[PDB]
RNA sequence: CCUGUCAAACUCCAAACUUACAGACGCCGUUUGACGCGGGGAUUCCGGUGCGCGGGGUA
RNA sequence: AGUGCAAGAGCAAAAGAUAGCUUGACAGUGUUCUUCCCAACGAGGAACGCUGACGCGAAAGCGUGGUCUAGCGAACCAAUU
RNA sequence: UUAGGCGGCCACAGCGGUGGGGUUGCCUCCCGUACCCAUCCCGAACACGGAAGAUAAGCCCACCAGCGUUCCGGGGAGUACUGGAGUGCGCGAGCCUCUGGGAAACCCGGUUCGCCGCCACC
């Protein structure tokens, strides 16, 4: 990579397809998840706050309890055990 | 509608129906939403809940199930609207709910205004709801104080049905007393 | 139900198929297992298909071949009729063939080593270049070309 | 039908374009009630370079005050077709612009549920012409 | 410079003039020939030239066989003879050469050239049925000006 | 309207494939103790080649 | 379109525009990610809390500077609170 | 749901178009500014008070496919591309065979003029 900040190589990952354009429903915004519970990470496009870094795109972590509103998600980056903080609008439940 | 790429509003914003942006800071408080609604001739007031599908509405009252506990006036203006709130908070309290943060929808934050009625009524009932006493219309204006003295400029009945001539704010003192009793059937 | 005999070496074969084999029993050139025909087991041979020779043997060959080349879970100890009567579910090798062609059974659930352990093919085999349909022995066979081979490698 | 259908005046706007006023006087004067500052857009080299700041006034009329402004503007007015607007307005003149509409126009105007008028039940310059040329004076 | 530098289609594709400067004009002078103002449905016959192999055909050589080819046509059937014929690629492919050593070495530019993918038809022409040994002759001539080996195959006419 | 072409830094589309988690089978571990944890000792940080995909370069 | 500046990306009852008010560009202390994928490593950065004190708003709520990714500096020593 | 309120998915719901529907019921338009409130000017909007009138708007109901979108058939196509293998071919570029996957455009014919949840309600 010629730089190395976080949305580095990003472009197509943290995009809309045009049609998806604009705010998001609060619906999943506000989902209430349980300590346990699989969940996969994927950043949302329109929601600026309560994100992770890319790389963790794609991941499908625990939930083990929450920070203020965000949540925080067990889970391994390769080998190592790592905790992300992140809100429910950018989690979908597994299953 | 013009091409693949063209991006058409949520159906309730195309409706012009849902602030999207408030209905979001409103479902933080995790909380019940008191919907507080208008019409012409009618005012609403519904507790909803978030629900799987779709919202979920634990308990409601209209202006026109009003009369259905002795109300013979009118049914969209204040003391209207307080009563429909009251009844309302009631039946939330009994279907055992107790905290409700107030949802105008796309009406306007005017002081003394109808909603912060349908506010004040609910709260009565017993039930907990964030709100700022000196936004709320004083008391007499709720009873319907505004309405006599404009019925006192008289020369003709402000009213056409023949409900009384003056108008009678006791009416509701009457109506509220009637709620605020324990054997009323909600 | 189908036999996997490995034709081609390890030296050079990717991990990953190396891997394969091993979790199909198979550690040595000429060694076959049976596998079952069931989606996991159809996908691993579909990744083994160049290294390997497999198809549905006949019941009297996989007869042929259960007794000349079928061992104990330990020891030398022949797999005869009367070894398959005194330690089995059944009465004779036919018996136990008809099981495991009717994948009601395996040899290691009858306490056999899940590994015929073959001879080089007798006259020799058709290749490891190509598969069968260039002449080649590699991937799938007939019933009947499976039998040429196994016979041979009896 | 016709009733819900038939014509009417929504607003007469009233203004000048001056270009940076002590004119506000005249408009209030020959109206009825006070005028509105009019602020510029974009930089020009006319020296009106200035974004936000005072360049004309205007006063939109509404009922009688409309009415009661017309019965001595459209006088001063020798109307014709293509001074008409294909939605069935126009705009005379000091500028002088009257807006027509049918009843329920106030669909396209409030804050809940509103909607853009169906074009059928748009105005046309012809039904316009109509309307206001049977009301003391000519067409063309 | 010879096109054993360029004939060959390896590199990423490089064509996105934003971010490219100095690219030479094409040498192409056109690309229809002969009676554009008519059809090429009002034609009996129609033949291609069809590229056998994929290639890179620079643009000098684009003009150096299309001149070759129609030039003929002029000279067989006048310079306003009854026929249309069509170099339908273009050459969109931008070419650099290294012109310090291996350091640095991002060329710079030098010329254009087009991509065809064997099979792809580089030329056709649209004549009437006597005509058609000569725009056959035109080919074979045009052929000899680019690298690979062509075919020179009739479309609609089986006037045999 | 018709007609002629393109894109490493285009995309209305869109694979194979790679990849997170879970289940199942397989294989493996529970005297051969896996997975994991803690500690002692390194060597090593000039690599090369084939194949696939590459970027540069006439090569 | 605009949104201070590369490029890519986000944004429409707004993240833009206008108006008004305001100083959360606040003190203290953390959790987590990043810097350094995997996999140890400082400064720096960010996300997300709590305690305290505040601003705005009817209220939910928003404000841990600028819509997001650049704008940064150890020990010793000095000045400063 | 003989017209309502709050939503979920967020075009299968968009765009355009046709027909139908409301005496004390509903939603509206509508009527009207003493008040709460309001327009940097306008009761236009916002807010409040109200029924003389209306079904023309909106809205609800029924329906049309020309455009946009969703999905499906048949064809394009098992083509393009591709994970695994080859002492197969080719000067080479590259191609081929076997095995496991498998498009895109476009054409023709269907589908789509929203679905679903909670509440209230002759
Ligand atoms: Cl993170
Ligand atoms: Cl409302
Ligand atoms: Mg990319
Ligand atoms: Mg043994
Ligand atoms: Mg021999
Ligand atoms: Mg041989
Ligand atoms: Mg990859
Ligand atoms: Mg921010
Ligand atoms: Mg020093
Ligand atoms: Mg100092
Ligand atoms: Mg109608
Ligand atoms: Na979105
Ligand atoms: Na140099
Ligand atoms: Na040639
Ligand atoms: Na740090
Ligand atoms: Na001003
Ligand atoms: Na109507």
């Amino acid at each position: 990579p010629s730089s190395n900040g976080p949305l580095e190589g990003t472009r197509g990952k943290l995009k809309n397809k045009p049609r998806d354009r604009g705010t998001s429903p609060p619906q999943r915004a506000v989902e209430e998840f349980d300590d346990g519970e699989k969940v996969h990470l994927k950043i949302d496009p329109s929601v600026p706050n309560g994100r992770f870094h890319p790389r963790f795109d794609g991941q499908t972590g625990t939930v083990e309890g929450k920070q203020g509103d965000a949540y925080k998600v067990d889970i391994v980056d390769g080998g190592k055990e790592k905790t992300i903080i992140v809100t429910a609008a950018h989690l979908r439940r597994q299953e | 509608a013009t091409g693949p790429r063209y991006k058409v509003p949520m159906r309730r914003r195309r409706e012009a129906r849902t602030d999207y942006h408030q209905r979001l800071r409103l479902l933080k408080s995790g909380k019940p939403r008191l919907v507080a609604r208008k019409s012409n001739k009618h005012v609403r007031a519904q507790l909803v809940t978030l629900g799987p599908n779709g919202d979920d509405t634990l308990a409601s009252a209209h202006s026109s199930d009003l009369a259905e506990y002795g109300w013979e006036a009118p049914t969209g203006n204040m003391p209207s609207a307080y009563l429909t709130g009251l009844l309302a908070g009631l039946r939330a309290q009994e279907a055992g709910v107790e905290e409700a943060v107030l949802d105008i929808g796309l009406n306007s934050p005017t002081p003394g205004s109808k909603v912060f009625a349908i506010q004040e009524g609910a709260i009565d009932a017993g039930l907990d709801i964030p709100h700022n006493d000196d936004v709320l219309a004083d008391w007499q204006r709720t009873r319907g104080a505004h309405i006599a003295e404009y019925d006192e400029q008289l020369e003709e009945p402000l009213y056409s049905g023949d409900f009384d001539a003056a108008d009678l704010p006791e009416h509701f003192d009457e109506l509220r007393e009637t709620l605020l009793d324990g054997d009323i059937e909600l | 139900m189908h036999a996997l005999v490995q034709l081609r070496g390890e030296v050079n074969m990717h991990t990953d198929i190396q891997d394969t084999l091993e979790m199909l029993n198979i550690h040595h050139v000429n060694h076959c297992t049976l596998v079952p025909e069931t989606d996991a087991y159809r996908g691993m041979v579909a990744k083994v298909n160049d290294f390997v020779a497999f198809g549905e043997p006949s019941q009297e060959t996989l007869e042929t071949v259960l007794a000349t080349r079928a061992e104990p879970l330990e020891g030398d100890a022949d797999v005869d009729d009367e070894w398959v009567a005194e330690h089995t579910d059944y009465d004779d090798i036919s018996g136990l063939a008809f099981a495991l062609l009717s994948e009601e059974t395996t040899l290691r659930e009858q306490g056999l080593s899940p590994t015929l352990r073959l001879h080089p093919p007798r006259g020799g085999h058709d290749g490891v270049k190509h598969p069968v349909k260039e002449g080649g022995q590699l991937g799938k066979h007939d019933t009947e070309g499976i039998d040429d081979l196994l016979e041979a490698m009896r | 039908f016709h009733e819900m259908r038939e014509p009417r005046i929504e607003k007469v706007v009233v203004h000048m374009g001056i270009g940076h006023a002590n004119a506000e006087d005249i408009l209030g004067e020959i109206t009825g009630q006070m005028p509105v500052r009019t602020k510029a857009k974009r930089t020009v080299g006319e020296f009106d370079i200035r974004e936000g700041d005072p360049i004309g006034a205007k006063v939109t009329l509404r009922d009688e005050m409309a009415e009661e402004f017309l019965q001595t503007a459209l006088p001063l007015a020798e109307l014709a077709t293509s001074q008409f607007d294909d939605t069935g307005n126009f705009s005379f003149g000091l500028d002088v612009t009257v807006n027509l509409v049918r009843p329920g126009y106030r669909v396209a105007k409030r804050d809940k549920a509103s909607r853009s008028i169906p074009t059928k039940h748009r105005l046309n310059p012809a039904d316009a012409v109509a309307f206001i040329e049977s009301t003391y004076d000519v067409e063309v | 410079k010879p096109a054993s530098m360029y004939r060959d289609i390896d590199k990423p594709a490089y064509t996105r003039r934003e971010y490219i400067t100095g690219i030479p004009g094409s040498k192409i002078a056109q690309h229809k020939m002969g009676r554009k103002q008519k059809d090429a449905d009002d034609y009996p016959v129609q033949i291609s030239l069809i590229v056998e192999e994929t290639v890179q055909l620079r643009h000098g050589s684009l003009e150096a066989s299309r001149l070759s080819a129609n030039r003929h046509l002029i000279k067989e059937l006048g310079e306003e003879g009854d026929y249309k014929m069509t170099l339908r690629k273009f050459p969109h492919q931008v070419l650099r050469e290294n012109k310090d050593g291996m350091r640095a070495a991002f060329g710079k530019i030098v010329g254009t050239a087009a991509r065809v993918q064997a099979g792809e038809q580089l030329f056709t022409a649209y004549c009437n049925v006597e005509d058609a040994e000569h725009v056959k002759e035109a080919f074979r001539r045009a052929y000899n000006k680019i690298t690979p080996s062509c075919r020179i195959d009739s479309s609609p006419a089986g006037n045999a």
